[PDB]
């Protein structure tokens, strides 16, 4: 489900479309909804990428 | 049936039917290039025994994939 | 309870409705004014005959078929049913074409509609643009309309250029009232938080500047209409005491002043700024910056925050995922 | 996938919007507006 | 305003202009047909 | 220094409080009461920043970040070094800003105009008062307010954004958006206007507001007149800021879920539920 | 190759320039009223010193 | 549309302007206020007309007369309201001791 | 029957009925062209024993 | 009380009348409507033992 | 009872009426349309005991 | 009767009423056209027996 | 606008317009329920 | 406006233009019902 | 024929024509430069025999 | 305005310069279609 880039340039080790961060935000709203929490409980929404600045519910 | 242009300014008149007759021929090029059976410029040289027939299906492709490599 | 100038108790009417003064060529002056009560006692009065000429009248032309496409499309989609068009409207879509095709030309349904309907209503809007440049020319007035409504369409062409640059069509924006902010979204999530962008940062200074400013120049002009301060341009040729006392709230206020005139300029760069530095920052987005939080780190942006969680080297393994790949094109029985 | 198979007709999506599961459809369970969501069964005339 | 005699002179090149252009797709029709038929 | 027809206005009289006290000018700026307590608050509160930083682990710009108190502090000053700072500072902001808004107010009074502009800075005052003090109240803890910083403020937004799963999805953010992007254009077409009329290609004669009338009305339809756009304008600008206020403010205390399902009573109404 | 240096940084340095062009340009033409400032030192002009005041050229009759 | 002079209110059903043969104190204040206004209404009209004839200037003069005319026309109107309201003052006991008109 | 253009301005009605027909026959067209059975691009060449019918397969 | 038609305008006063009573009605049939007990259109044939009640407050 | 038309307008009744009757007719066929037991366009065919009936009481 | 002609300009009536049924005659067909019953594009070729029905009594 | 005898003749074709188009209507219906009756 | 004569000329036109369009119509959709028949 | 510049200014259809000409011929370079079999900028060099064709009809 | 006579020579240029545009493209398309055929 990962479309965020590890690095500050664009590579050919992510062509994810904006289309499937369409796809990753429905699938994550709906994991949101199933919990009755918001995305704050499992990231911090300046990087949804980043494990050290989510809780550690996400792992 | 002259005095219709007593009626309506030929000059405007003209105007409307250039957008209107560009606006058809531009949709309906693109209507045929967006086709399985008529997009010339990729398959224009098969004969007509071997183009595309009852290619209708709303989903021919995938929808959701990476982008093409960037190669 | 001192008169405040936000509504007007006595409109005036003259019997005949004034109209377009000079040039009527290559185009004409369609219908003849009347008055609005109601738009009389906002502003003025006169709803007015109309100009298009030549490149207006394409323009319309080619974005009613823009409209009539995204339009229909969006009623195929509920299946022709005009109640579901209704109810759901908000939620539709006519949505751009699949990401493995590249910048190809798509199948009908899946796109081929989309980049036709952008296309119409991309000539439309450049011939719009043709049609007010030409009109500021036959008013004998300057181009500065014109030049500000450029800066708006640069913005939207970077909905264009930057999927032509990232080379795929599927990057482009759907034609849907909450469709396109679902696709405004996940944009800021696929390329890394859009706050991090310098020059989305811009824009936002830019944007609220223009709400600043229009609230301090429209505040300002109706403090002083009791003196004919709403008369700009003769306060400009001819400055009166409306223009010296605009002039000095603002030096007592805050330190300096413009003039009447150059309030103006003030006003015209802010708003145009706003689209300028904005079309730049989607041009930079995945062509030269692909995650901007980590451009933010790299350049000293990033706030500090104390670790929520730490990662054994294991984990780090563990927890790194895919990136998402190809939907499942198949139902698999689990019987054996 | 190394290539693509596709769905029958009644699996394919009327709506190609990416969202509207999560945004709408778990909100919305109208019968008539579920029927629409898929395209309706259509076969060959010689076939039935 | 027109004349009606510019009224007739106009409407006989308009005329003959919009059958003239259909004749010029009915023969682009004809070699589409040749081309790919459609019915 | 002075401008050149300045003089003739630098009477006394038209204070709220102070009376001639402090009825007199700096440079350009009218003091009064209300700048004396301006320049009070503007120092005490920049200087706390100042601190803030220093104390904080960097002096670079951007990344400076004075944040409020834990939840749990509730309604109570926290200490200090746990964002107690933010809650002081915070005062000195309402401060230096009511001052302002004051002052703004004797000006006008003294030059004879209307209240207009220090009403339609109310306005942005009511913004920054709900984000800091209504909404954290009604949320029961200081703590829910944005933190001072550059950068870091940008990251509460986003988090109270994604509170609400879809944020643009807020009913009363779109109509804020739509007020904060009409009132963009609007403003490049004030703008354009009064310039091209007053600045013609060479050789033109000056333009009219006949002119500038039959323009506009070619653009939209109808003619909105010379007070009508600067009602416009006003209208505009200051209803985002009040339509921003709304948005937020029931964005938890009285909404909690995602925004997306507020929806559902459109999806409903029995004409054809 | 160079490392930090990069285009979006480029570009925003560019604007930068431009923009305290355009400042500079706006405050010039904001001194076409009201100065040079009376003082009792004589008048002044401030910075950037103010574009000349304008005259406008009347539409001739109607 | 609501009327001028009771507006918003006459979404209420007040509207006093309203043509009325009996006594009511609210219709005679409003008669009494009406009339001063109009009285000095056609006083100023016909000021209008002898400037304009001054000048000399006909379609100016032609307007001036035909909104005199219409001042004097309105006028009329109230002091028709006035005697009416006059004739029911007399015989309706509560009513005032000053004449309407 | 001719009076009905004393009525109406021609001038009018004939933009009206030509402005209504041109979006008639466009929305019909597509409407055709977005079904299975009348999507003639595709599947023109069929005979009408093998279009497509809005039909499940038998026996169920 | 008749001299309370001489106070407002009886012409004026039956149009807010009107409307307001269409309002209310619209309003409590809207009401009962979406209520299970008299969701009507659906359930409205069936007896009075037989039709929705809400839940009662028996609990451990 | 026809003083009525001299206290109001009849073309501004007639109107008020007309478009008030359209409405509420349109609102009660897109109610009963959306409902399950009178989707009729679906089910008229059906008899009267085949149709939808709301979920009673349980009284279990 | 005629005397309502009096009353309205038919110019605007006559306009308004094909306003009128225009919509309305559009609406109706597509209320057909996407339900089942009546998907006369697609299903048009059915025999009356063939049709759907929408769905009836709710047990086994 | 009209005077009472232009009322009475357009009259006589407003209804018979209207009774003319409920004919033809009520032919449709007749067809539509012979190929697929709704109730 | 329009003058009787005037009207009436216009009407005879109006007439054919609709007659000759509905007769084109008429064969454009019975060539479609030879080609894929919708009921 | 010529009276056609009588009726339209050639100083306006001139540079209405080049503008017409310029964007239809940069859409065309465009749809073909985006194809697979006429993206000549980088193809250009492959003989006929090796460019692209687009599928086929899958006709066994 | 262009008098007639005016009009009438500026045609020729329009005529001479269209056929050469056609011209030009004319060649163009055949280049094109020996290097790479689109039937
Ligand atoms: C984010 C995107 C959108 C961001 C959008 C930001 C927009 C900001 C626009 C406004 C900025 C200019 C403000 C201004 O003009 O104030 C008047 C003052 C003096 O000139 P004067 O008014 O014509 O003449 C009066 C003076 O000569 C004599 O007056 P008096 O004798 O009565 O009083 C004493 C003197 C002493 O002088 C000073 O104290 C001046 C100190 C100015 C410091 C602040 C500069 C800010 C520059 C920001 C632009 C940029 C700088 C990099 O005069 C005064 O007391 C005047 C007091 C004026 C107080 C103005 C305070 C403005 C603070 C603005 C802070 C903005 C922060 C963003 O002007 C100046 O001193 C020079 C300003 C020159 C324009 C800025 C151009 C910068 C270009 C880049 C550097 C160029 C280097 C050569
Ligand atoms: C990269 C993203 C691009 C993406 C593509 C983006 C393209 C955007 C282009 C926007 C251009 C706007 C320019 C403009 O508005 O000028 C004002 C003028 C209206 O004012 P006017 O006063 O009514 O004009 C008539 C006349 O009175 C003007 O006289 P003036 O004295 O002012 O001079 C203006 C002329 C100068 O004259 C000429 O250039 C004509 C000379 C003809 C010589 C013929 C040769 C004979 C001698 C042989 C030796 C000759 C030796 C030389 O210049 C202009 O200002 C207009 C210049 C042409 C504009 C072309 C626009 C297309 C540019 C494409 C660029 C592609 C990219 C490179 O209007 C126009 O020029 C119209 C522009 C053309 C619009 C055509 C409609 C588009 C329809 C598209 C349909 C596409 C699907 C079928
Ligand atoms: C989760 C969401 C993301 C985000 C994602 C984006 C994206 C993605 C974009 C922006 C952009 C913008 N964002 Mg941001 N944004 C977020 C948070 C914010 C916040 C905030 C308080 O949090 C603010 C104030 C802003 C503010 C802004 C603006 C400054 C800027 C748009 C300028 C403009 O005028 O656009 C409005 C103006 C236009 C779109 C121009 C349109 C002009 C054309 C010509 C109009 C055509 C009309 C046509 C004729 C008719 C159409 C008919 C219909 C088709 C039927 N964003 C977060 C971080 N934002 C844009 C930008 O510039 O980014 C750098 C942009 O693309
Ligand atoms: C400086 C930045 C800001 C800005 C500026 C700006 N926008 C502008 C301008 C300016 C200065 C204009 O001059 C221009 C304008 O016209 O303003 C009124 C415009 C404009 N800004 C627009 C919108 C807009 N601006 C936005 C934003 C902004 N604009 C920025 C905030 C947004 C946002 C925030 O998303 C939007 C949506 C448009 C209203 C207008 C450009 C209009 C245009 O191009 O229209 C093209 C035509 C059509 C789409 C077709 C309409 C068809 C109709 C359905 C009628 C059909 C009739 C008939 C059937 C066909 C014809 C038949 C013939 C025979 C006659
Ligand atoms: C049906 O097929 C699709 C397409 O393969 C499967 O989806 C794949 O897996 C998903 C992770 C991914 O999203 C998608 O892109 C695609 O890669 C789908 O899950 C179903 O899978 C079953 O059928 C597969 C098939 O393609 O036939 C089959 O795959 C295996 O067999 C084929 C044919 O022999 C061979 O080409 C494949 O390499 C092989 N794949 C693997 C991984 O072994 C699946 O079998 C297995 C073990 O995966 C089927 O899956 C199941 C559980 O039955
Ligand atoms: C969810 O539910 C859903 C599914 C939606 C279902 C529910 C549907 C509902 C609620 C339907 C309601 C339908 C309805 C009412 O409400 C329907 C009412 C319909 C009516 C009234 C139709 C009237 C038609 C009249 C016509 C066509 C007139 C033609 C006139 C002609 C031709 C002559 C013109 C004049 C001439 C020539 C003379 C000029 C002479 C002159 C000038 C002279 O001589 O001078
Ligand atoms: C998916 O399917 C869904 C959509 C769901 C299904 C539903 C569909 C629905 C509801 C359809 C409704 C259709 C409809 C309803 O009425 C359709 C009505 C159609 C009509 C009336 C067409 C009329 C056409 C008339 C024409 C073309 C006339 C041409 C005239 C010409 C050329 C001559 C012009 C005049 C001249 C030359 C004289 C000048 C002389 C002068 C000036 C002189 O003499 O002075
Ligand atoms: C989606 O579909 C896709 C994929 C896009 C496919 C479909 C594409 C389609 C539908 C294409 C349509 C193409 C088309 C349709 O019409 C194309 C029509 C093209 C035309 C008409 C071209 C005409 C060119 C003419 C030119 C260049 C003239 C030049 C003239 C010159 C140089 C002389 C100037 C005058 C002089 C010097 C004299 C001055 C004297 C004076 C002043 C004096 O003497 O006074
Ligand atoms: C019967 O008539 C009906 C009832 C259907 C008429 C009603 C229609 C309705 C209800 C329409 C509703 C429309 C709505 C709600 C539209 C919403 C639109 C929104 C909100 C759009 C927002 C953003 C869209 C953007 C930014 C799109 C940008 C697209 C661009 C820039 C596309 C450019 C494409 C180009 C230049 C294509 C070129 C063609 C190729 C590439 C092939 O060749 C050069
Ligand atoms: C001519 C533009 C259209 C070309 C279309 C393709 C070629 C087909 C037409 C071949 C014949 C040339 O076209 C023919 O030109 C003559 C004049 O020369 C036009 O004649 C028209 O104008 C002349 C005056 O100039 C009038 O007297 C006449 O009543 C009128 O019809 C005809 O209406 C047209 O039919
Ligand atoms: C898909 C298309 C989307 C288009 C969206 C269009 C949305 C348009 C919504 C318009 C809503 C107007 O709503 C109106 O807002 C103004 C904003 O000032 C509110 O007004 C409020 O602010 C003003 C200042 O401006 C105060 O003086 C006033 O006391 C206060 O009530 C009004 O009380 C409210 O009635
Ligand atoms: C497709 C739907 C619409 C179809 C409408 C047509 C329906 C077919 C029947 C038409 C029958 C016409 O029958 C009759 O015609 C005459 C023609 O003068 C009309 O007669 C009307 O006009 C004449 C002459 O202008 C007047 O003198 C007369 O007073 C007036 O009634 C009648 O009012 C109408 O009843
Ligand atoms: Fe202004």
């Amino acid at each position: 489900a990962r479309v965020i880039t590890q690095g500050v340039a664009p590579s050919n080790a992510n062509r994810s479309s904006t289309k499937q961060a369409e796809w990753t935000y429905a699938l994550m709203i709906s994991q949101s909804r199933s919990l009755g929490v918001n995305c704050t409980y499992c990231h911090n929404t300046r990087q949804f990428a980043s494990w050290r600045e989510a809780p550690p519910a996400r792992v | 049936m002259h005095r219709i242009w007593l009626m309506y300014d030929p000059r405007r008149v003209m105007v409307a039917l250039v957008g209107f007759l560009a606006v058809l021929a531009l949709v309906i090029h693109f209507v045929l290039l967006s086709s399985q059976r008529y997009s010339w410029i990729e398959n224009g040289t098969l004969g007509a025994d071997q183009a595309p027939v009852g290619a209708s299906a709303p989903a021919a492709a995938a929808e959701m994939s990476p982008l093409p490599p960037g190669r | 309870l001192e008169y405040q100038n936000l509504f007007t108790r006595v409109q005036v009417r003259t019997v005949p409705e004034p109209g377009i003064p000079i040039d009527e060529s290559t185009g004409t002056r369609y219908g003849t004014g009347t008055f609005s009560y109601l738009a009389g006692k906002f502003g003025d009065a006169q709803i007015g005959p109309i100009y298009l000429g030549w490149a207006g009248v394409l323009s319309l032309i080619f974005g009613f078929i823009a409209i009539e496409i995204i339009g229909l499309n969006m009623w195929a989609s509920v299946g022709w049913d005009p109640v579901e068009f209704i109810r759901q409207l908000p939620w539709l879509a006519l949505e751009p074409p699949p990401p493995q095709y590249g910048l190809r030309v798509p199948p009908l349904n899946q796109g081929g509609w989309y980049l036709m309907a952008g296309f119409f209503l991309t000539v439309s809007i450049i011939l719009w643009w043709i049609r007010i440049y030409r009109r500021a020319r036959a008013l004998q007035m300057g181009s500065h309309l014109p030049w500000a409504f450029a800066s708006a369409i640069f913005l939207y062409s970077t909905f264009f250029f930057q999927p032509l640059l990232v080379g795929s069509w599927s990057e482009m924006v759907p034609f849907g009232i909450f469709p396109h902010l679902d696709w405004t979204s996940a944009f800021s999530i696929r390329y890394g938080n859009l706050y991090y962008n310098p020059f989305h940062a811009l824009s936002i200074a830019f944007l609220y500047g223009s709400a600043v400013l229009f609230a301090m120049h429209g505040a300002t002009i109706l403090a002083v209409a009791r003196m004919g301060g709403e008369r700009e341009i003769e306060q400009i040729t001819d400055r009166g005491t409306a223009a010296e006392r605009s002039m000095l709230f603002w030096r007592w206020c805050m330190g300096f002043n413009a003039t009447m005139e150059s309030i103006h300029r003030w006003a015209w760069w802010f708003a145009v700024l706003t689209t300028f530095t904005g079309g730049i920052g989607i041009l930079l987005t995945g062509t030269v910056v692909d995650n901007w939080y980590l451009w933010g780190v790299k350049h000293g942006l990033v706030a500090p925050y104390p670790a929520q969680n730490q990662l054994t080297p294991e984990q780090q393994d563990l927890l790194r995922g895919r990136y998402q790949g190809t939907a499942p094109d198949s139902f698999p029985s689990y019987v054996v | 996938g190394s290539s693509y198979q596709q769905a029958p007709i009644t699996n394919q999506r009327r709506m190609r919007g990416i969202m509207i599961q999560s945004t709408l459809w778990d909100m919305d369970r109208k019968r008539s507006a579920t029927r629409q969501r898929y395209y309706p069964a259509s076969t060959p005339a010689n076939q039935l | 305003g027109m004349t009606e005699e510019e009224a007739r002179r106009f409407h006989g090149y308009m005329v003959t202009g919009t059958l003239g252009y259909v004749v010029v797709a009915s023969v682009a029709h004809f070699l589409a047909w040749s081309w790919r038929p459609w019915f | 220094a002075m401008l050149s027809f300045e003089k003739k206005y630098r009477v006394r009289g038209g204070t709220l409080i102070g009376g001639d006290l402090f009825d007199f000018w700096f440079g350009p700026f009218y003091v009064g009461f209300f700048g004396v307590t301006t320049i009070f608050f503007v120092t005490l509160g920049t200087l706390l920043c100042v601190w803030g930083a220093a104390m904080g682990p960097t002096w670079n710009l951007w990344q400076i970040n004075i944040a409020p108190p834990d939840l749990k502090y509730g309604l109570g000053l926290a200490p200090l070094r746990e964002g107690g700072l933010w809650q002081i500072i915070t005062l000195c902001a309402l401060g230096a800003f009511g001052s302002w808004a004051l002052r703004q107010a004797e000006i006008a009074r003294k030059l004879g105009m209307g209240m207009h502009i220090p009403w339609a800075y109310g306005g942005a005052i009511l913004a920054y008062t709900t984000l800091v003090v209504i909404r954290p109240f009604l949320l029961g803890a200081w703590g829910h307010g944005f933190p001072y910083g550059i950068f870091s403020h940008l990251d509460w937004v986003s988090n109270v954004g994604y509170q609400y799963l879809h944020f643009h999805y807020n009913p009363a953010h779109m109509i804020a958006v739509t007020f904060f992007f009409t009132n963009c254009l609007a403003l490049a077409m004030h703008g354009s206007l009064i310039l091209s009329v007053t600045n013609p290609p060479k050789g033109t004669p000056t333009g009219t507001s006949e002119q500038e009338n039959v323009f506009f009305r070619d653009l939209l339809g109808y003619s909105i007149g010379a007070i009508g756009i600067h009602r416009l304008g006003l209208f505009l600008a200051v209803g985002a800021a009040v339509w921003s206020a709304i948005c937020i403010v029931i964005s938890g205390p009285f909404w909690t879920q995602g925004w997306p399902e507020w929806w559902n009573w459109w999806l409903n109404l029995p004409i054809w539920k | 190759m160079m490392e930090y240096i990069d285009g979006a940084q480029i570009a925003l340095y560019a604007f930068w320039l431009f923009f305290f062009g355009l400042i500079i340009y706006l405050r010039r033409e904001d001194k076409r009223e009201g100065y040079p400032l009376e003082s009792p030192q004589g008048p002044r002009d401030g910075w950037p010193k103010g574009a000349p005041k304008k005259t406008y050229v009347h539409r001739d009759h109607g | 549309s609501v009327p001028v002079n009771d507006g918003i209110w006459a979404w209420y059903g007040i509207d006093d302007d309203r043509p009325m043969a009996a006594w009511s104190r609210f219709h005679a204040t409003r008669c009494v206020e009406q009339l001063a206004i109009n009285r000095a209404r056609v006083g100023a009209a016909e000021w209008a007309l002898a400037d304009v004839q001054a000048r000399g200037i006909v379609p100016c003069i032609a307007k001036a007369a035909a909104h005199l005319a219409r001042a004097r026309a309105e006028l009329a109107d109230w002091e028709a309201q006035g005697h009416r309201l006059e004739a029911a003052r007399k015989v309706t006991p509560g009513a005032w001791t000053t004449p309407v008109i």
